[PDB]
């Protein structure tokens, strides 16, 4: 009796809070593709190269569309591709807001703006003497732009502003105060979606639109009640496009965080049980500080996030039997993935790193990172056979770009908590493209099983649809 | 330079005989006390790969070949430092009952 | 090789394909001592002192708590036979049943075990004692003539 | 050929279990396994040499690092013993031999036999009470009933 | 009570039965992976009776009785810092494998 | 949960093959000398689990395990200074031999 | 023949009435997830430890998104977090909803504003 | 049997402190004269997770 | 192996009822229950002293609190016990006995009866009418025609 296993997504008990949770594949793509007798295969992350050092780590990354190229926040440092482009202050991450004239960089409360010919000005009020109206400006949260001005959100309050169209550098002349009052909610993050400035508060969230006005002191924006949506981000990262809309992480004020995309004026949650358990096993401070951000390449329509201890990745177009969560990781032990603010350029990906002071481009032919060994887990989901036994054991593997005849440790629990002896196959072998990952004699199962396939190698790893002559 | 390669998984042989205790049971306790009472138990840890500790049941198993065997296979054990021994053999009789393990360290002027 | 009652048990158990080594789960070694009974109740019933099949096997004893460690001391050649028995005796235990190819080892095995057995004890019986010497032994001269028996 | 991990290795490919012909290689667990197998099923044959022989020899497996290297069979016997050895490994993975197999390891038995049986045959000498007839020399020498056993 | 003695020369059998590995191999590696490949891989020394530390081949040879020999007469063998084994019998299956294990020498509490 | 579960019984093989030391002997010498004499044979002093050290004759006698033993019971042999650990069979062989067990005499060193 | 038994709902009669009522589970909540050989495994209500004490049975609860923390109302004192801030009247329960300039509490017919500065 | 009042309760062992391979399994319950209903019923301190229950209607 | 208790559970380990293969633990009523089956099945086989016998004895269930522990049975028979308690307890978990454990059984209860079969094989003395032949002691001490019974 051939019975084939997914390896989709791995199931387990946990052993603190006795409840079953999902293992979730490490280091691992699945990809809907029908591949030989299965409807499709895991594939290993893209690994990761040094393109070139930086100064300090990554805060930000931002696709400037006015000039075509990548500006990326290292450290202290702001960066144009390879060139340095001017000085950042600050040590945490930066949002920035490209725009036609100016890059700007929302650092330390204040909104600076790095002008393309090089003179730097900041976000100040008009001056007493000009006769235009005068603001409290407070202090820079979040920023974003939209028809050639700049909204940003004032920290602790839920009030945005916008610059004037002649000046940048001030805010507008006359309107430009407003506030997201439907709720008493202090904005957390704010953006733009479509030619809406949405203002993400702390329990609700809002959609300003052009009003068109033309007389002085109208207010330019005007709310749009029909596209609320009654939940929160979390942090002042936690948001990102997604799918012609924004995801984001539920803040605690509506209930316990959860991973959710807006859609139609209304959230619906794309979080597991087990995600949205690890997410609250974080604290209110921890949690805050999480950035999640877009990536997307080949058929995968990535949405990872940055959590202190976990890089969570949703996979969009792997979604097709539910919701496919991958945690990524870097190093042997449980260390957190060192890739952050992942962008595409040109022609590959260039990534951030969280540790060390380097840029790192997504390199599709290896999985190691900055030339480092790395994990990929794969866990069987738990299945009751009473008496039974198992001999076959094959996975298809995609053989030949390795260095060194590489092998997994394969291994296979009876309590689905912890595991028994990790039995060592060979996986790939160097320039042989015919090799079947095989064993035999796996042997009897009691009350249950589930294997844990670990694979420890410096090149990609494709395992494709798992079979166990279960006879 | 400071670390010996060892054999990592314990021998439990009988103490009147060359052989393993085939399913036999060690209980570990608290410093110069009985470990059989289970109040008298203290925690007792496996490492698996992952590295975690998942506590289990006191009255470990030990296989035909001496090492400590969980409901499956092959783990390693793990204790705090203070543990105390205590074998006993399928039939009931006892083996060891060692109070304290850390003073059999082959060097007792370093505790 | 096989020179432990556990070598046997556990090796019987590989045969049926349970715990065989290079296997992902292994059963409990309380499972393993009871089958290590399991075999000496089957050897005991074979034995039946003097009369039943002598194999050589050596029963354990208390002085060697742990039975799966006694050497079998079974003939080099009868290893085979309770090899592939005692899988067919452990079989329903895992509600497994036993392959045809090994009732059939058993079989054979149990067969061989008792040939020898067999040919040392036909031993014709000695004449009856009505039956006499006739006169061409010259101990007929000697007065024994009638044969005796016993 | 000349080696018990030939013989052995030949009993896998046999049972398709392992061989270059499916893209499977040889489990060192699977080699000991039925090396130790074939060790078992040998000695049961030779039954300390009352039954049939093959001049097989069993190396000891305590001073060498494994019992299997060389193996003192002749030549004729080789594809008997690796069909036999691989009929009794047959459901160590829960396979079947084919009945090709079992046929062929009933033939290869039968013809190891054959000349053991043949040199086995010989004749009882006549029975003690038995005389020579008048016909004979030892008639003279004083011999006349045929010498006992 | 200063000093107790105790065998060093670790023994080392098999998993399942307690037969002693003859003639297999130990390999020593970085903490949780493959301690065969030459990049994974650990030095590991020789220390003598006169505390002449000394680098050795790779792979490690057992005699028939569970213990690492070097040229024929046996050894003590120390690694730099933590490591994972993988134990190979005679033919080339593993007997064990285990990621992390650490055992600290006691003697030379001099140095 | 920082130490690993390990038999610290110390228990005493033949060095060339698999097999308990039945009835052998150990004698316990000063260092770098040959304990054989009886002059090279320091006190070596028994440690009950109460912990009342009392003094036995040198030519220590091993059991058919391996484990030291004295009137039919498992003890443990400490010693107040480094010692020479020398092991012989019960034939009489010079199984193993150890210049110094521990590598630094506690005894001097205490200074 | 091996038949399965669900649980997430069991049937009984109701002996003054003579009707089918469902015997709902007590303190379990079904979780849709596909466990073993079943599409659903019960799972027991979290327990409770007491975090700290408080004045008074609880009356009302609400997360103030003004200042980030949730004030609650036991027995005649208004709580946030687990400061007392302020001294509300009456034993019945109270409907509180929280504004940016003052978190209030309408208690014995009366809309009781406690401002954020005391 | 008549779906309102219970007969004899049986003690079963459900969770064991720090084992993770206990099975809750009770042979022997009886005949289905005409209905049958069970009641699982747990008093303690410590979360249960009970799981798709199966009987062998023989 | 030397008490009741054992005996039993193996029974209920062979039928694959309950024991550390299954991760199940004997119920105390199956305990009871079975013990008391083979109590009858002892007492059945027994016959007496006509039929069948063992060395087991009957512990009485009156004065001890259960009547399993300790049993008298030969050290030969205990398979051929146990295997037939798991047979004749089969049906009470309206399980069926595998086709194995009715062989051993069968040849268990076969192996038990053997020795007393021979020894009750014997030889009726000869007929009262048959006498001495001229040939004996007999014929002069006057005993001649044999004696009857």
């Amino acid at each position: 009796p051939i019975q084939q296993l997914p390896m989709m997504k791995g199931m387990g008990k946990d052993f603190k809070n006795a409840d079953y949770i999902d293992y979730l594949p490490v280091n691992m793509l699945a990809t809907p593709k029908e591949i030989l007798n299965s409807s499709g295969y895991l594939r290993s992350f893209p690994g990761i190269t040094k393109r070139y050092d930086m100064n300090g780590v990554s805060r930000g990354v931002e696709y400037n569309t006015a000039q075509n190229a990548v500006y990326r926040v290292c450290g202290g440092k702001l960066y144009k591709g390879e060139s340095e482009v001017g000085d950042v202050a600050g040590s945490g991450r930066v949002s920035m807001a490209h725009g036609r004239t100016s890059q700007a960089v929302g650092v330390n409360g204040q909104l600076v703006e790095y002008r393309y010919d090089g003179t730097v000005k900041t976000v100040s009020n008009w001056p007493a003497d000009s006769g235009f109206t005068q603001y409290e400006l407070g202090s820079v949260r979040d920023i974003t732009r939209l028809r050639g001005r700049y909204a940003w959100s004032k920290d602790g309050t839920d009030s945005w502003f916008i610059t004037d169209l002649e000046d940048e550098s001030h805010p507008d002349r006359y309107s430009a105060q407003y506030r997201a009052e439907s709720q008493p909610d202090g904005i957390i993050g704010i953006g733009t979606w479509r030619d809406f400035i949405v203002c993400f508060g702390s329990s609700t969230i809002e959609y300003f639109s052009l009003t068109g006005a033309t007389t002085a002191g109208a207010a330019l924006y005007v709310a749009q009640p029909s596209l609320m949506v009654q939940k929160s981000i979390a942090g002042t990262y936690c948001k990102t496009p997604f799918a012609d809309s924004y995801a984001f992480i539920s803040h605690p004020a509506t209930g316990a965080p959860s991973v959710y995309i807006i859609g139609s004026g209304q959230a619906s949650p794309i979080a597991t049980a087990s995600i949205e358990k690890i997410i609250r096993s974080y604290t209110a401070e921890e949690m805050a500080t999480g950035v999640m951000e877009t990536l997307r390449f080949d058929s995968h329509e990535l949405l990872i996030i940055h959590l202190p201890r976990h890089v969570l990745v949703y996979d969009a177009s792997s979604s097709q039997n539910g919701p496919q969560w991958c945690v990524l990781k870097t190093g042997l032990y449980d260390d957190v993935y060192r890739g952050v603010d992942f962008m595409y350029e040109g022609n590959q990906i260039t990534c951030g790193d969280k540790s060390e002071a380097v840029v790192g481009q997504l390199q599709f032919d290896i999985s190691s990172q900055y030339d480092k060994q790395q994990e990929h887990l794969l866990f069987t989901p738990l299945f009751k056979a009473d008496n039974a036994r198992c001999f076959d054991l094959e996975v298809e593997s995609s053989t030949g770009v390795a260095q060194y005849a590489d092998r997994l440790f394969l291994s296979a629990t009876t309590d689905g908590i912890n595991y028994g002896r990790e039995q060592m196959i060979e996986q790939n072998e160097p320039f042989v493209y015919d090799k079947r990952v095989l064993w035999k004699r796996v042997g009897r199962i009691r009350r249950l099983i589930g294997f844990k396939l670990r694979v420890i190698t410096k090149s990609p790893v494709t395992l494709s649809g798992c079979q166990i002559r279960l006879e | 330079a400071n670390v010996v390669v060892s054999n990592p998984r314990p021998i439990f042989t009988e103490s009147r005989s060359f052989k393993a205790v085939a399913n036999g049971k060690i209980y570990i306790g608290q410093i110069d006390t009985d470990p059989v009472n289970p109040a008298n138990q203290i925690p007792v840890y496996i490492e698996n790969e992952d590295g975690s500790h998942v506590q289990i049941t006191q009255p470990l198993i030990i296989n035909a070949a001496g090492k400590i065997v969980y409901n499956g296979q092959l783990v390693k054990i793990v204790t705090v430092q203070g543990h105390s021994m205590a074998i006993y053999d399928a039939n009931g009789s006892q083996v060891d009952y060692i109070a304290n393990v850390l003073k059999y360290d082959p060097d007792q002027y370093s505790i | 090789q096989i020179k432990t009652k556990g070598d046997l048990v556990r090796a019987a158990l590989r045969k049926l394909g349970v715990a065989s080594d290079a296997t992902l789960t292994d059963v409990e070694p309380q499972s393993m001592q009871d089958a290590v009974d399991d075999l000496e109740a089957m050897m005991a019933e074979w034995y039946q002192d003097g009369k039943g099949i002598i194999t050589g096997y050596v029963f354990s004893d208390d002085e060697n708590p742990p039975a799966e460690g006694d050497d079998h001391g079974l003939r080099s050649s009868a290893v085979s036979a309770v090899f592939h028995n005692l899988a067919c005796r452990i079989a329903p235990d895992y509600a497994l049943e036993a392959t045809a190819k090994i009732i059939a080892t058993a079989k054979y095995g149990k067969e061989l075990l008792y040939k020898q057995t067999a040919i040392s004890r036909a031993k014709r019986a000695p004449y009856p004692s009505r039956m006499p010497t006739g006169s061409g032994n010259s101990f007929a001269n000697l007065n024994e003539w009638h044969y005796f028996p016993g």
